[PDB]
């Protein structure tokens, strides 16, 4: 009876749409198009074009590099038993170096060679990445937030995987190339250093990871209630504003007492999904450098609780 | 305010209350001098 | 550890990011009092002064030659709305003097948008009759709504459905056009009309099922549809008059019937 | 001096000087009072 | 009508209950009935923490513990001191989250909009209700609910977490996990693409849609839209929270256990083993 | 909220089944 | 007096106050179920 | 009185009554369930 | 005094005085309640 | 001086001053309660 | 070099030179209060 | 602004407080430097 | 030389390098107040 | 032949030729510097 | 037959044969250095 | 600015508080050589 803008009742089809030309040097789209209608419930249903320069084809070839090596070592390890692959799948990891080697470049292939291998393609082909991302931009006039967004994640992968290790001279310490084994570095991380619950960046990180999902979670609910008004279209509502931007304006106003524009609601989003992993790869390239007990920095700094302002023995005995 | 009479005017109470406050602290800080010097 | 005293690397690396999250607080509400700022009496209408801490206005270098915007440079609503305050207070509303939906009070009211349509990236009109567009057909799977009845919010068979607008950008359909019983064509928004017949579920239902293929729309009365705001131009829809269609068609949820304006109790 | 009023204005000035004046004697108390030496309420 | 454009909005009706009772605004906020029942119990809330917190050991904001009674006591309703602080503020939050969501499809009534807000705020409430009021009633006790403290129900995360082994091991728990990664990285997207669209950079105009469909159709080979975005991240934020209120219900009441020996049974599945 | 007190509960637990 | 009335609706404040009058009734019944002498469920 | 019917619609009165009734008998009877000596299940 | 009137309308400021008001009263009685000094009900 | 009335709006004015002196009491009742120099409800 | 103020509004610079030179001296009072020399309140 | 004579009467008002500023920081640091200096 | 001035605004490049020297400033004194040969407040 | 050129351009030919040989060397001598037989750095 | 070239393009066919050539001859090759009887690079 | 001459006033200002502050920053230094020297 009354429509929620939840799926798309009828479709448009034409012929497909290859884009705008390009304002810089481009070497010219690869015009491999589909059409897929069940995507096209949801958003557009337009598969393609795709843009395959020097960046591109330089990333997908180094990353395919370290996905082969990786497979191929989950391969080795499984015996090359495609039986023996499917059960211990998650269970397969190619693992760092150990302790002895320091943050040498020189390990054995089958002892961390492979790994250091692997690493070395990946950040390859994520940097180029990034500066496809950047290339892209350029080319069509608008501007780099996307990629300074993806910056920050690269800052906590290369904090994660390269830096941290360097400044620890220690390969052990980064993250293995499995399913389960980087769950289990993660939960050895938070151990040795005490509680990474209560190191200081970890908690803004969950801060302003939480605040994504609850800024999603309230801008996307309002711009599908707004569809009546055209919310959606909301670079005309920027520069030309509506009634759908006014009632945005003051739905939030009239909740909370204060509201954003829509521009200024898409700053607030990016800043926030920023700042998730800029304070993670700050908090994390601390942990052992310049804390290795976030317990005891904890206590020292008067936000450390004891067994008398709470006890969590019954807690655990409930769920045994 | 845009006229140079307002603004003095503004100028003369801000002034005033400002002395007023600044008399008070001023009090205060001899008597907690007194209490506990945070100097020696 | 310690730099000096107590003081550490981790504890000055913390007192940074939040002495710039405060700053940046402060930067993002700068950027929020953009629209619609400064503030004034509920009352009196007397602006406000503004905030201390506000820079340089914004301008935005529109496309197709359209110049500039500078969203601080709005011109302020009429202080003298269709209506009388409920209570007098400075936190009473308003209840309309005449008819909301066509004086533009609540839900009904619109904003003062361009008088010219939107366009494509390339100049041509972004929203036209699915004629006009260049080779844009609905999905042959997808309902043909041409000729499809129109149900109204009081169940009465307002008219039929004579075109089909779309967004040649997006590659959506934006309005419906509606020929009513007395032969007038009336545009209504997607977003209001709900689409009968094309359960997702009854097409995996197993079942020989001739359910009546229509279109609804609640918002709105049959009588209503008489007087839906109109076009200058045929196969042109400026903003202005797309938001006075939407507003039109969106303030009904309230003011169609008086019961959707009552609470439930 | 007087002129400083036709940069500012005077209610914008005053409310965010009464603020930053409100944080810091908010602050000022509670560290004393997070003081052994000058808490006034613990002891007699 | 402080916003140059808000007071032709400030109409009486879209009240669920009430009417004209308390349809009014204070400053910017909206009250309505709904509006006044959040003020009494957020209020009264608020207060019952700071008057157990007093009544505790300490007044440091880090370190104060509002904690629900012990296990040993049950469902039952504890004395103020002993844990009925906790119950009386959790009554309270649960009134106040159920009336902030009836106020605002309160407001979304008047501003001629559809339920979209209150239906996705409602599913982090029922993400706090499962967590200290449906898991306590499954598990048997009130004990069994996080403290309101600022860091102690960051211990009962803890402790909760390594009550079942390692935590990261809870299927529900991963699916949440991947649920709210996706969300940070397309609202990071997102706010980008609308950024970039708007700031231009080379002295060029402000974009259309079809640069930011170009755009991420160059860079991934496919965009979803302007409301498919919108679409896409309500899903993946409300499955998020969603399927976090699953994966703690579940862990206690219908697993027990270590979660490292659940995956023993993709080990049995006799395709591969 | 059940219809028992906290100490009959605690009382329960403690006698009826931690005690005998 | 009568002229409360004149402010506010008999129809909606009847639905407002047995509102409150059953939150207020069950915290209050709740509150004597919780202490040993007055709960009358627990034991004879 | 039939007066009260005038201000309020019958349906929904009746629709809300029937629900906080059944949520109160819903409590009641979880409520003696919960205690031993009303308990009429567990034990003969 | 009777001009406060010619600022603040009737209906909120009674609907605040009284939010304000039951706020207050449940307060001070569950902070009675929480004492063993003032519990009224636990004892006889 | 009465002139800071045609600078400052009553109605506003009173409002936030009564917010805070609220806040700021109910903090300052709040701290002594803490104390058991200052408590006056746990023991006589 | 009152040529500056051909560049800078008066306003704009006047306050962040306010908001700087207070993050700056709080900073420095806030290390000085760190340190057991240069300490003024913990002890005598 | 734009005339050059108000940005000089300006000039001439923030130089006068710029002066007092810097006098009483530099009183301050004279009584701290006899207290307990820091360089030594 | 001053044929810099026809490339860089005065503004922009007068704000970036005075943020610049700020930054560097300020970790300068951070790095030296951290060594112990150069840290002046520890000790006297 | 020459007529592979009729197909494919020379440009997009050459930068994945070139992209390839980058992998294949830069991993063809991580695996030496792996080895202690083929290492020329770690020793005399 | 050459019909083959009827029905596939050869430019994408060229690319996919070339790109599965290479992961299978790197994937052999590895296999072939992770055993001892094979591997031509530990040991003299 | 875009006249020449402009451009030699704004170099002019430059150059001299550029040189006052390097002066400050030499004579600093130089008290800290003498201080506490970092070669040798
Ligand atoms: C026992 C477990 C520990 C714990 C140990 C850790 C450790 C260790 C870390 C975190 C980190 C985080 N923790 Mg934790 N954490 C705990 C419990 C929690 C709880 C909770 C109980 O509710 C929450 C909400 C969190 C939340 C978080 C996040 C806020 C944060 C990482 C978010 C992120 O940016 O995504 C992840 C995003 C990335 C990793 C960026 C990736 C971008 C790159 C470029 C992607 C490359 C992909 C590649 C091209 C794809 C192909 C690859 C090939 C197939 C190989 N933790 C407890 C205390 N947590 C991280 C952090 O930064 O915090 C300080 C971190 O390192
Ligand atoms: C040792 C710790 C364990 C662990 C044990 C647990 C346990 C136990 C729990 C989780 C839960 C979660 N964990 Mg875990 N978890 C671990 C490691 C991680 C890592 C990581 C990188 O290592 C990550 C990303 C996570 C992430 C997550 C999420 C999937 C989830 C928390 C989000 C949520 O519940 O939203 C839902 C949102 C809410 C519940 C909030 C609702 C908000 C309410 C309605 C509004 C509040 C209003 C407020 C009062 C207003 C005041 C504001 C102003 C004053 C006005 N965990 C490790 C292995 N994890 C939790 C979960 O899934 O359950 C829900 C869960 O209980
Ligand atoms: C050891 C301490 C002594 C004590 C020593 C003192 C001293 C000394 C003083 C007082 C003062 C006050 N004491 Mg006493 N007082 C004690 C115990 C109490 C108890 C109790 C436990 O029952 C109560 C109710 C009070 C009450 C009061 C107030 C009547 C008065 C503050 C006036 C005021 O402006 O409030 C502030 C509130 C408002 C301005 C708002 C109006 C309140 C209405 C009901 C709305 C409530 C708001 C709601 C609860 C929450 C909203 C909060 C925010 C608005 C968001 N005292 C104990 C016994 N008391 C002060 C006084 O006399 O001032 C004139 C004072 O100097
Ligand atoms: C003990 C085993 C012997 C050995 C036994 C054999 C046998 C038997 C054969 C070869 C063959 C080859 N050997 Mg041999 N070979 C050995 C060691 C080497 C070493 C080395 C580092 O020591 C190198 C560089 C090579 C090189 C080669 C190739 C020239 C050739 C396989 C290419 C091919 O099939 O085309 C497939 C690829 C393409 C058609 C396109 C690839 C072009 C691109 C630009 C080059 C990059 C390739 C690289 C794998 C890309 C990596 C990125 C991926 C995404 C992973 N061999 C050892 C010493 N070798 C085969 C041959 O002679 O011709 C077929 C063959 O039959
Ligand atoms: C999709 C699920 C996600 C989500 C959704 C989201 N959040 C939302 C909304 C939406 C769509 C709103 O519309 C709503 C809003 O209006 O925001 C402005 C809101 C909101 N999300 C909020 C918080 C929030 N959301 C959270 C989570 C999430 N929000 C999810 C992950 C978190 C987490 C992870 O913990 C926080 C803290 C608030 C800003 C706001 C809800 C406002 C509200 O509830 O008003 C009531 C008024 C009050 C004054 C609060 C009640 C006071 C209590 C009675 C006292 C305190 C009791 C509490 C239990 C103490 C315990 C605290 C300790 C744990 C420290
Ligand atoms: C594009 O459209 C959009 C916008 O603008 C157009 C947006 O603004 C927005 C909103 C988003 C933003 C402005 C960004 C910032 C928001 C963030 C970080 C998330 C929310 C988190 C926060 C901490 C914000 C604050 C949240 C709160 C719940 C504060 C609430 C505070 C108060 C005082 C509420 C008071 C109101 C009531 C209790 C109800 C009414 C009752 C009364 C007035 C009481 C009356 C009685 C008495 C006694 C006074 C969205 C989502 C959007 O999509
Ligand atoms: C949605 C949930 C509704 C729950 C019922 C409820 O919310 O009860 C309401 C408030 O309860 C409250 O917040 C306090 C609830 C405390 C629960 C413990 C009752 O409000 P009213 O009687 O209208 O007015 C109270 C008068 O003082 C006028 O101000
Ligand atoms: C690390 O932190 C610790 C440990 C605390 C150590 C460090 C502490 C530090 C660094 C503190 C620094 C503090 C500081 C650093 O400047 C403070 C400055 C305070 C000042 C300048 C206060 C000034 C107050 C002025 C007041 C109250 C004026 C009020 C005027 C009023 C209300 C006038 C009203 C008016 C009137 C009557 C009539 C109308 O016609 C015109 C009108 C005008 C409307
Ligand atoms: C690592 O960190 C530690 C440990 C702290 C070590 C390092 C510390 C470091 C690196 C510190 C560096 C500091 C620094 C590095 O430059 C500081 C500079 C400070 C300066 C330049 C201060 C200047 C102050 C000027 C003031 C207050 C002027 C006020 C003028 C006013 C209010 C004038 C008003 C006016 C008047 C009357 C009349 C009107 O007509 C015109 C108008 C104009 C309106
Ligand atoms: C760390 O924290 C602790 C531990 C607590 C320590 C620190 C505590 C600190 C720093 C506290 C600081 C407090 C503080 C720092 O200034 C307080 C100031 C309080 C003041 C100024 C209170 C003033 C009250 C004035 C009142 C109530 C006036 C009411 C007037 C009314 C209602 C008039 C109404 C009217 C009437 C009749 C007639 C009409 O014709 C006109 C009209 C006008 C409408
Ligand atoms: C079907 O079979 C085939 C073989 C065909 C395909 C197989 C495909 C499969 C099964 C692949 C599976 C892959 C999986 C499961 C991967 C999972 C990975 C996970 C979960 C990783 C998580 C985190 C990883 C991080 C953070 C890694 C970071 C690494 C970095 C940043 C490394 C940097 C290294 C550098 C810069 C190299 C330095 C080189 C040096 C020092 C020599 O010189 C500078
Ligand atoms: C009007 C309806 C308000 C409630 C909508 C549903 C809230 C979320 C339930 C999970
Ligand atoms: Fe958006």
């Amino acid at each position: 009876a009354t429509y929620q803008n939840i799926f798309t009742q009828v479709q448009v089809t034409g012929p497909p749409e290859m884009g705008v030309p390009h304002l810089d040097g481009s070497e010219g789209r690869v015009e491999l198009t589909g059409h897929n209608y069940w995507l096209g419930k949801i958003g557009q249903a337009q598969i393609g074009p795709i843009y395959l320069g020097l960046l591109g084809t330089i990333s997908l070839t180094f990353g395919a590099a370290a996905i082969m090596i990786i497979g191929l070592n989950f391969w080795a390890q499984a015996g090359w038993s495609p039986q023996t692959f499917m059960r211990e799948f998650f269970w397969l990891s190619l693992d760092p170096p150990g302790p002895e080697y320091g943050f040498s470049p020189f390990v054995p292939l089958n002892e961390g060679g492979w790994f250091i291998m692997a690493g070395a393609f990946l950040t390859i082909a994520v940097l180029t990445w990034w500066a496809r991302t950047y290339t892209r931009a350029k080319a069509l006039g608008m501007g780099m937030h996307i990629p300074w967004a993806f910056a920050s994640a690269i800052w906590l992968f290369l904090v994660l995987g390269f830096i941290r290790p360097m400044l620890l001279g220690d390969w052990s310490e980064a993250v293995p190339y499995g399913i389960f084994s980087h769950l289990d570095w993660t939960n050895n991380f938070s151990l040795r250093y005490g509680n990474l619950f209560y190191n200081p960046f970890h908690a803004l990180s969950i801060v302003f990871l939480y605040g994504s999902a609850v800024l999603f979670a309230m801008h996307g609910a309002t711009i599908l209630a707004l569809g009546r008004y055209g919310g959606e279209r909301e670079i005309e509502q920027i520069t030309d504003r509506g009634t759908a931007a006014e009632r945005g304006a003051l739905f939030w106003r009239w909740v909370m007492g204060f509201n954003a524009t829509f521009e200024s609601i898409h700053r607030w989003a990016w800043w926030f999904a920023v700042l998730t992993t800029l304070t993670g790869g700050i908090g994390i390239l601390i942990t052992g450098t310049v804390v290795d007990n976030w317990y005891l920095w904890a206590q020292e700094h008067y936000y450390a609780p004891e067994t008398f302002n709470y006890d969590p023995s019954g807690a655990i005995a409930g769920s045994t | 305010y845009l006229t140079p009479e307002e603004a003095q005017e503004i100028h003369k109470g801000f002034m005033g209350t400002f002395v007023l406050y600044v008399a008070i602290a001023l009090v205060a800080h001899a008597l907690m001098w007194a209490y506990k010097p945070w100097f020696g | 550890a310690y730099i000096v005293g107590t003081f550490d690397v981790a504890e000055l690396a913390f007192l940074l990011f939040f002495g710039f999250f405060i700053a940046l607080v402060f930067y993002l509400n700068r950027e929020s009092r953009r629209e619609g700022y400064p503030l004034e009496d509920e009352q009196t209408g007397k602006i406000h002064p503004g905030s201390l801490f506000d820079g340089d206005k914004k301008a935005f270098q529109l496309p197709h030659g359209r110049g500039t915007y500078v969203p601080e440079n709005v011109a302020r609503d009429d202080i003298n709305v269709p209506g009388v305050r409920s209570f007098r207070s400075a936190g009473a509303p308003w209840v309309p003097t005449g008819d909301p939906m066509k004086d533009g009070m609540g839900p009904a009211a619109w904003a003062n948008r361009s008088k010219y349509p939107d366009l494509t990236f390339d100049g041509r009109p972004r929203i036209v009759p699915i004629a006009q567009s260049h080779e844009l057909i609905i999905a042959p799977n997808d309902p043909q709504l041409i000729g499809w009845p129109v149900m109204a919010a009081d169940k009465k068979m307002v008219g039929k459905v004579s075109d089909i607008w779309v967004d040649q950008a997006e590659h959506m359909i934006r309005y419906l056009e509606v020929e009513t019983t007395t032969g007038k064509k009336v545009l209504a928004p997607m977003m209001v009309a709900s689409v009968h017949g094309n359960s997702l579920i009854d097409a995996l239902l197993p079942i020989v099922e001739d359910k009546p293929k229509f279109v609804e729309i609640d918002a709105i009365t049959a009588a209503q549809f008489e007087d839906v705001p109109a076009l200058e131009t045929p196969g042109i829809i400026t903003r202005y008059e797309e938001d006075r269609v939407q507003a039109y068609f969106g303030g009904g949820y309230m003011y169609a019937m008086p019961e959707r304006a009552e609470p439930w109790l | 001096m007087w002129r400083i009023w036709f940069y500012f204005d005077i209610r914008r000035a005053l409310v965010a000087l009464h603020v930053g004046l409100a944080v810091l004697a908010f602050t000022i108390h509670f560290i004393l009072l997070s003081t052994d030496r000058y808490n006034w309420l613990e002891r007699a | 009508a402080l916003l140059s454009f808000e007071r032709k909005y400030r109409v009486r009706g879209g009240t669920l209950i009430g009417g004209d009772l308390f349809d009014f605004w204070v400053g910017p906020f909206y009250v309505g009935f709904f509006g006044v029942t959040t003020a009494i119990s957020a209020l009264l809330g608020t207060a019952l923490i700071f008057a157990a917190a007093a009544q505790g050991p300490t007044l440091n904001p880090w370190l104060i513990s509002i904690n629900p009674p012990s296990i040993e006591a049950g469902l039952a309703f504890a004395p103020l001191s002993e844990g009925g602080y906790w119950q009386v503020i959790t009554a309270c939050a649960v009134v106040a989250f159920s009336s902030w969501v009836l106020r605002q499809a309160e407001i979304s009534r008047k501003l001629g909009m559809s339920y979209h807000v209150p239906i996705a705020f409602g599913v982090a409430v029922f993400a706090y209700v499962t967590l200290n009021v449906i898991r306590p009633l499954w598990m048997g006790a009130w004990g069994n609910g996080f403290p309101y403290g600022i860091w102690t129900h960051l211990d009962w995360v803890s402790n909760v977490g390594y009550a079942f082994g390692n935590f990261h091991y809870n299927p529900v728990h991963m699916l949440a996990i991947t649920f709210f990664f996706t969300n940070c990285l397309a609202l990071a997207l997102h706010g980008g693409l609308v950024l970039s669209a708007v700031n231009p950079t080379g002295g060029t105009d402000v974009k259309t849609p079809e640069y930011e469909d170009t755009y991420f159709r160059d860079f991934i080979g496919y965009s979803v839209g302007t409301l498919g975005i919108h679409r896409v991240g309500l899903f993946l934020a409300l499955n998020a929270g969603f399927w976090s209120a699953i994966c703690i219900v579940i862990s206690g009441t219908l697993y027990v256990g270590s979660w490292i020996e659940f995956w023993d049974f993709w080990k049995k599945i006799p395709i591969w083993s | 909220c059940s219809g028992n007190t906290a100490s009959g509960n605690i009382a329960a637990e403690q006698a009826a089944q931690e005690a005998a």
